[PDB]
């Protein structure tokens, strides 16, 4: 159809002159304006090993990121799931809260000491 | 809808070159990136539309993010990494890249004598996927559940810091 | 009207070259990266062939695919951090204790 | 396919043990207990094995688009979860001297015990994969548990990296092989095909990729390399488990693939497996003649007698009793393999030389004893039963090559098992009811591989029951 | 027997001891400050850290963070350098005397009149009230009590200062827990205070009008409008900054239980005003030593 | 060329135009915005003298930043460097590129909506990230750190806050969303999708009190300190064209959209987000800001289970609902 190749036009058309307004953006910024040197201008600004609990954030991020991705599949389709996917989602938002409650209660999920 | 592709394709080979061939981690994890950009433009274009959602959602947005994050942590500064290059020097190369290159002439002879009608390229939604999911592979969602759940534990206990 | 050998030709260029970036590697980051190409291209491949027979199994074994590349990279990232912790270093050659 | 609660009542093992890691996770959550969570573990597992007759009952039918159940999948849950109930045993007296958390190796074990009987019951390529991945992650959580000791944390690595490209070599296998059929079950893996023209080559590198995955899986030459290390570098109750369960799972779910594909008679997929299983055979007895370590020892032992049962594999489509075959072998290296892992395991614990090992313990030397006649396919053990029965299959067949394979490897372990039974009668330089209830174990084990190899019939008619459908 | 003898308020490549009777005061005396590269680089290489010297007495994990020189707060510029082990504080050390204006030395260089204004700038939010006791001590020195009206009117303004600082202490205090508003209002209510100020001593944060004796000035007239105006704007405004801001429970979070003492610890340091009052001990000067006429409020 | 194809592609990609204009202009005026809130709400004014009521002063700004030195370390990664504050504009952008403004006004009417919003914000969180580590400081590094691990605790479950209104509507798309909202407005059924929705929203954006280099400036540790001239104005005007994309959103998912009894549709959806917008600048002016392991730990124990019960109540009441 014709509506919706336009619509897809207008999308491409979107992202590309997005992309090009903000790289017009930095070659305006990087081509105007004068430039002077300074002998601590270069070194970088500090006022004149990180914890394996980032590691342990991003990870739990990412395997409830993947049970979010479940979620996701299942909430799009609720109503012709009917009750038994309903009871099938039960469990397993039951084993999420149960392995969320063991990560909290172990201090997995608690950052200070 | 096949132009596109093929450029996505033609950009996610080149990216994986640019990933098994570099010495800066977070160069190469950002050209992965790009690759999972490009595969999952290529899975748009087959109307796989959920599966280039959560390419960018899940592999983009959150396992790259763990390996960004892990690189960060280690501050790696290329130390006897670019000083050493020595994947690219050739006599270590040849032999796993003949052996890889042997491999994919097989697999594409397999590929090449098979039915092809073509892909029609018809979009298939998350509904549908969710329907399946929900309904002839209820198992398989309870048990990746317990999957997950089980690395969850296992690399708690592997990466705590004491 | 896009062709299944194409498709399934992408998917195992970027299986051997996953596996290529796994074997020429000596740091255990760049294996973990090459895994991680190696399980996205077989995922790619599993999408091409429930696209061509316009089935939903391609996406749901995508989705197995997927969970199983998350946790498999939350353990080898784990087990790297451990390494790199009481090491001092990525060398995979340099755990090589058990032998014989 | 709906859920039926004849479906349900089908799901009974799978059901308790999903049930018990709920439980054990919310147990520890309340309060760490290193008793009170391995008693609810083997509690679990026992309620499972239980509810294996109340399965019995119910019948043999379909549970899933994926899955199937029937005596085959009652036999290999049971044997997988006597696998994780010897496997708790012998790890709480090890666990006794684990300095950090312990309560999380029986989660990782009930998660594994659950993936052996998704494994067992699997029909699809979906509940395979899903099945093979459950018994692989806690393995890998498993095997590096001890992660400060060197040992551990090596083996650890050497796992989880070749299991991942194992587990990418065949999920790319079974992508291929779903482009060329379109449908991921068992008995569609082939059915477009026909006029003699079953050998189309997607479909044969398909199968190729995934008989690279499950011969890593099932330490199969040439991807047999990682077995002696990561059996020797993981804690002794973790090596008992990965020699059993994940071996007997995987093995299980290749029968049942083997047995229900039509691909599965192919010719080149015929001659392929004989290759792996000669080589297996002769590289495995070959590689354990100078092994002073009893662990890599029996890593190597493990690859062996994986290669006689790939030659039970092989005569599938011809002969009649190859199931009975690998299921009678089956039963006889879990309990071998039990006992010898349960033995080394007892004298590993609690975590902190077999030579002379009658002269302070008698009891657990006897055993040992026992075992390495048993691997060793000497009569009145079961594992000469198994043997005749490997035997058979590969004299009614005609592979000949097979079986000229099996005698000279089965001299080849007749000395090394032998140098090692024998060494633990030479002159060298506990008090909790675990270690008690360990020793039970490992005694009754050496007890059922002394009566079945006397007496082998109840234990053939109990196989003989588990028939999976035609 | 000191743990560390070094130098707390002028760097460690200084020579000599600045209050010393025979070391020069002024900065003229002296060369004028001259920056070259050298110096630059040697001054830059001074202010670098070393944990070694400092007494930290170091796990391969104890990370070190530098927290000034430069501060972005109204109370000065300071350092801190920090051992941590994660985000937890395992050891830390106060660098000062990057703001050492030599006040004393000042005082043996100024007479006892023209060091008053000196005197404002020891507290800077305080003003009258840093007048207050050198005023107090030298008229001790020349045997001076006061009238009455002096004591009332030194009282008033101690106090008016004291309002002062202490709306900028709350108002900080919010601020840097992470509510940006009450500065805002609070600084209002600085400006009417400073209105009064400045109607009386024509200054506004370091007025000197404390004199030997008394007051340079009278009160002038209407003094007693501009405080009837404060004392009517005040109470309404402190009402809102603790419905708005104190009673918080995101600022309650932040602040209670944080970094906590008891008498002993009070005690020992030295710590007086509201940290030691916090702790039970009832003791200030204005009822325990009372000075210019403060037990007749 | 005279085809009425042709020209309902050119009005198309005219109307796609004139919205990414316009949204950009808005993100730039709501920052001239924010100023001059936070001076209403502060008892003062704000900059009411470049121009007319203070018009003038982001065109003064604009070129300021513009003819502004613009420097990249030397030590410094340069692509990795460049690269952020792109990634800190576009990919609000184009997670604005789905909203529908009016009927008939939107620029892609995806089958996925949201779920691309998802990959969007997971995209960029690479600019934090990328700053953090291409700047090569290490304050920056450990303030980007913080802030990435904050926004993770808060993605992880902004998609299951959004999967309430998901479910309600029974698709992914935003136009079905919008028509699902034709009685009830989401915000009274799902409100704690709501609530949800706002505090995952705001703390994705970078906004107060989840905003990392405003929390800690005694301690320097921002990962915007090294960058300066139009790459810092892109992480500002980035960083408000998020609120304006997240506002918009929110306004779409749970305040009915364009719906509206008597004004037009445009002139709803506008007066909606701008109350949102006003929302965001009183957020900031009036809330304190807690602490990093209090932020992570109301992220985890408390909003992401109950986005998981308000998921499973929803599907409880529709399921319930279908006879
Ligand atoms: C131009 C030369 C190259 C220049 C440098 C590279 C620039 C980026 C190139 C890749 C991305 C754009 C590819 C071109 C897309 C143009 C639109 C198009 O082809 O649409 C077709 C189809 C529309 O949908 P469908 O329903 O299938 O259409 C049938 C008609 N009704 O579309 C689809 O089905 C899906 C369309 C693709 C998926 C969406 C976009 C994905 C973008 C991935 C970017 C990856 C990273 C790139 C990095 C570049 C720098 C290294
Ligand atoms: C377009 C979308 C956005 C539109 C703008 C409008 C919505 C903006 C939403 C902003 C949300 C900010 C949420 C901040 C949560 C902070 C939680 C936290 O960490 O609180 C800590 C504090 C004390 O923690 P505790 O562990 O007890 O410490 C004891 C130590 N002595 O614990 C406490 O103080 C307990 C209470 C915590 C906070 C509860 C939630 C409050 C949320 C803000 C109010 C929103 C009200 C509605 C506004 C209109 C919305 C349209
Ligand atoms: C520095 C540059 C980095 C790279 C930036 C991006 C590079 C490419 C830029 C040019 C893109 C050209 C346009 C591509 C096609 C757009 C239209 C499209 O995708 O249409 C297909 C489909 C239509 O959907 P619908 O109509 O609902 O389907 C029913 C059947 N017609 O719609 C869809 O399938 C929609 C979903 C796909 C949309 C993809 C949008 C871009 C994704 C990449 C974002 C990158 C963000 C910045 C970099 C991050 C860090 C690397
Ligand atoms: C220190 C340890 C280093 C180990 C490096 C291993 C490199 C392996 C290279 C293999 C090269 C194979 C070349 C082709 C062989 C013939 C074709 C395949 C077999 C038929
Ligand atoms: C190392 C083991 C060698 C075994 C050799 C067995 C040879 C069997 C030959 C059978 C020939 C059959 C011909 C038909
Ligand atoms: C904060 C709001 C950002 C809006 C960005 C998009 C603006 C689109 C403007 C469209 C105007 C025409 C809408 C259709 C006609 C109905 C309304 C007419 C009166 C304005």
């Amino acid at each position: 159809s014709t509506e919706v190749i336009a619509h897809h036009w207008a999308f491409a058309i979107f992202l590309i002159v997005a992309i090009g307004l903000c790289c017009l953006m930095l070659v305006g910024g990087w081509f105007l304006g004068g430039r002077a040197r300074a002998r601590s201008k270069n070194v970088p600004f500090e006022s004149g090993r990180l914890s394996a609990k980032f590691y342990l954030v991003a990870m739990f991020f990412v395997i409830f990121d993947v049970e979010a991705l479940y979620l996701f599949a299942w909430s799009t389709s609720i109503r012709e799931s009917g009750w038994v996917g309903f009871v099938e989602a039960a469990i397993f938002i039951f084993v999420l809260l149960a392995g969320l409650v063991y990560l909290v209660r172990i201090g997995a999920l608690d950052w200070t000491p | 809808m096949e132009f596109a592709f093929y450029i996505c394709g033609l950009i996610a080979i080149l990216a994986t070159l640019r990933v098994i061939t570099h010495t800066n981690p977070v160069h190469a994890l950002l050209y992965l990136i790009i690759s999972l950009l490009a595969i999952s433009g290529v899975f748009f274009s087959l109307g796989a539309y959920f599966a280039g959602a959560l390419e960018i959602i899940v592999y983009a947005g959150a396992i790259m993010v763990l390996f960004v994050f892990v690189v960060m942590m280690l501050n790696l500064g290329g130390s006897e990494i670019e000083q050493e290059r020595q994947w690219l020097k050739p006599q270590v190369w040849i032999g796993p890249a003949i052996l890889s290159a042997i491999m994919l002439v097989v697999i594409v002879y397999a590929i090449l004598g098979v039915n092809d009608q073509g892909i029609d390229g018809t979009p298939i939604s998350a509904k549908a996927v969710g329907i399946t999911l929900f309904g002839p592979y209820v198992l398989a969602v309870e048990l990746a559940s317990m999957l997950l759940l089980a690395g969850l534990v296992v690399a708690f206990h592997v990466g705590r810091e004491e | 009207m896009i062709p299944l050998q194409h498709g399934l030709i992408l998917a195992a260029i970027l299986f051997v070259l996953g596996l290529t970036g796994l074997v020429i590697r000596r740091n255990l980051l760049f294996m973990l990266i090459g895994l991680e190409i190696m399980i996205n291209a077989s995922a790619l491949a599993f999408v091409v062939a429930g696209s061509y027979w316009g089935q939903t199994d391609g996406q749901v074994m995508y989705i197995l695919a997927i969970s199983l590349a998350a946790a498999e990279a939350s353990i080898g990232l784990a087990l790297l951090l451990q390494l790199h912790r009481r090491r001092q270093n990525l060398n995979i050659d340099s755990v090589s204790e058990m032998r014989g | 396919m709906t859920i039926t609660p004849q479906n349900l009542i089908a799901l009974l093992p799978l059901l308790i043990v999903g049930l018990t890691v709920v439980v054990v996770m919310l147990s520890i959550a309340w309060r760490r207990n290193h008793f009170l969570n391995a008693t609810l573990s083997v509690i679990g597992l026992n309620a499972a094995l239980v509810s294996l007759w109340f399965v019995g009952q119910a019948g043999a039918m379909d549970v899933t688009p994926l899955m199937r159940v029937d005596g085959f999948a009652m036999l290999y849950t049971g044997l997988v979860l006597l696998a994780s109930l010897a496997t708790c045993t012998f790890a709480y007296p090890w666990l006794e001297g684990y300095n950090d958390n312990k309560d999380e190796f029986y989660l990782l074990v009930l998660i594994a015990a659950l993936g052996g009987i998704l494994l067992a019951n699997a029909n699809h390529l979906a509940s395979l994969f899903l099945g093979i991945e459950l018994i692989s992650l806690p393995l890998f959580g498993l095997v590096g548990y001890a992660f400060r000791q060197k040992r551990s944390l090596e083996a650890s690595i050497k796992y989880t990296i070749l299991s991942a490209a194992a587990s990418s070599f065949l999920l790319f296998g079974m992508a291929l092989v779903y482009a060329q059929s379109g449908d991921l079950s068992f008995v569609a893996l082939g059915k477009n095909l026909g006029d003699g023209m079953l050998n189309e080559p997607l479909l044969l590198a398909g199968f190729g990729l995934m008989i690279v995955g499950l011969g890593f899986k099932l330490s199969l030459v040439p991807f047999h390399l990682w077995t002696p290390d990561v059996y020797q570098g993981a804690p002794a109750p973790v090596s008992t488990f990965l020699a059993t369960a994940s071996k007997i799972a995987i093995f299980g779910v290749v029968m049942r693939l083997f047995l229900y594909a039509p691909v599965g008679d192919s010719e080149a997929i015929r001659v392929v497996l004989a290759i792996i299983a000669f080589a297996s055979i002769i590289f495995g007895n070959l590689m354990a003649l100078s092994q002073t370590n009893i662990k890599r020892l029996l890593g190597y032992s493990s690859i062996s007698h994986l290669g006689y049962l790939l030659v039970a594999l092989i005569a599938l489509q011809t002969g009649e009793m190859s199931m009975e075959a690998v299921g009678v072998y089956l039963a006889g290296y879990l309990f071998s393999s039990l006992g010898a892992f349960g033995v080394v395991s007892l004298m590993s614990s609690p975590y902190r030389s077999y030579r002379g090992l009658f002269w302070h313990r008698p009891i657990l030397a006897a055993v040992m004893t026992v075992m390495m006649l048993s691997l060793a396919g000497i009569p009145m053990t079961l594992g000469f039963i198994g043997k005749f029965y490997v035997l058979a299959v590969g004299v009614q067949a005609h592979l000949w090559w097979l079986v000229g394979a099996v005698v000279v490897g089965s001299a080849i372990g007749l000395y090394y098992y032998l140098r090692v039974a024998v060494s633990l009668y030479l002159h060298a330089p506990p008090s909790n009811w675990q270690y008690s209830a360990g020793g039970i174990v490992v005694l009754i084990s050496a007890l059922l591989v002394l009566v079945l190899g006397v007496w082998p019939q109840p234990l053939i008619s109990i196989v003989r029951l588990a028939m999976p459908l035609m | 027997g000191h743990p560390n003898l070094r130098r707390i308020m002028m760097p460690q490549t200084w020579k000599g001891h600045p209050l010393r009777k025979d070391y020069p005061a002024r900065a003229t005396e002296f060369s004028p400050f001259e920056l070259t590269k050298a110096k630059q680089d040697l001054e830059m290489e001074a202010l670098t850290f070393k944990p070694e010297e400092w007494g930290m007495k170091r796990n391969e994990d104890f990370m070190f963070l530098n927290l000034g020189p430069n501060h972005p707060s109204a109370h000065g510029a300071f350092r801190i350098v920090l051992q941590l082990d994660g985000e937890e504080i395992v050891d830390c050390v106060p660098d000062i005397g990057y703001h050492h204006r030599g006040a004393e030395k000042m005082g043996e260089r100024q007479s006892w009149h023209s060091y008053i204004p000196y005197t404002d700038r020891i507290e800077y939010l305080g003003g009258c009230v840093n007048e207050m006791p050198y005023v107090l001590a030298v008229e001790k020195l020349a045997g001076i009590t006061v009238p009455d009206r002096v004591n009332v009117i030194r009282v008033m303004l101690s106090e008016l200062f004291r309002i002062n600082s202490h709306l900028l202490y709350i108002s900080t205090f919010i601020q840097d827990v992470g509510a940006m508003t009450p500065v805002f209002f609070a600084f209002t209510d600085r400006q009417k205070i400073y209105d009064l100020v400045e109607a009386i001593t024509g200054f506004r944060m370091h007025p000197a009008w404390f004199r030997i004796g008394g007051v340079a000035h009278d009160l002038p007239r209407g003094w007693d409008r501009l405080l009837r105006e404060f004392l009517d704007w005040m109470p309404k405004r402190l009402a809102s900054y603790e419905k708005a801001a104190l009673q918080n429970t995101i600022l309650k979070g932040r602040s209670q239980g944080v970094a906590a003492y008891g008498a002993k610890e009070a005690l020992e340091w030295g710590t007086t005003g509201a940290g030691l009052r916090a702790t039970g001990i009832d003791f200030d000067v204005r009822k325990a030593r009372p000075y210019s006429g403060y037990e007749n409020f | 060329w005279i085809s009425p194809e042709l020209i309902e592609i050119l009005l198309t990609i005219l109307k796609a135009v004139v919205i990414l204009l316009v949204v950009v202009t808005c993100g730039a005026f709501m920052s001239f915005g924010e100023r001059r809130l936070l001076g209403l709400f502060q008892n003062r004014y704000g900059p009411n003298r470049v121009g007319w009521g203070g018009s003038l002063q982001l065109v003064a700004d604009m070129i300021k930043m513009f003819f502004k030195e613009d420097w990249i370390p030397k030590f410094s990664d340069r692509v990795i460097f460049t690269l952020a504050p792109m990634i800190a504009f576009t990919s609000l952008l184009l997670a604005f590129a789905i909203v529908p403004v009016s009927p008939g006004w939107v620029v892609a009417d995806l089958n996925i909506g949201i779920l691309f919003f998802l990959m969007m914000a997971g995209l960029a969180v690479y600019a934090v990230l990328f700053a953090g580590w291409s700047s090569n400081n290490k304050y920056s590094l450990l303030g980007a750190m913080r802030a990435s691990a904050q926004t993770l605790s808060y993605e992880v479950f902004l998609g299951l806050s959004l999967m309430g209104v998901v479910a309600q509507a029974g698709s992914f798309n935003m136009t079905d969303i919008v028509n699902s909202q034709a009685h009830v407005w989401n915000v009274i059924p799902q409100f704690f999708g709501f609530i949800t929705f706002a505090i995952a929203g705001v703390a994705v954006c970078h906004r107060h009190p989840f905003d990392q280099p405003e929390a800690e400036q005694e301690l320097a540790d921002g990962y915007h300190i090294e960058y300066s001239g139009m790459k810092f104005g892109l992480f500002f005007v980035g960083e408000y064209i998020g609120i304006v994309t997240i506002s918009a959103l929110m306004v779409t998912l749970f305040f009915g959209g364009w719906q509206g009894p008597l004004l037009p549709p445009f002139i709803w959806f506008a007066l909606k987000t701008a109350f949102f917008m006003m929302m965001f600048i009183l957020i900031r002016a009036s809330l304190p800001r807690p602490r990093y392991d209090q932020v992570m730990s109301f992220g985890w124990k408390i909003c992401l289970p109950l986005t998981l019960i308000n998921l499973l109540v929803t599907a409880a009441v529709i399921l319930w609902q279908a006879q």
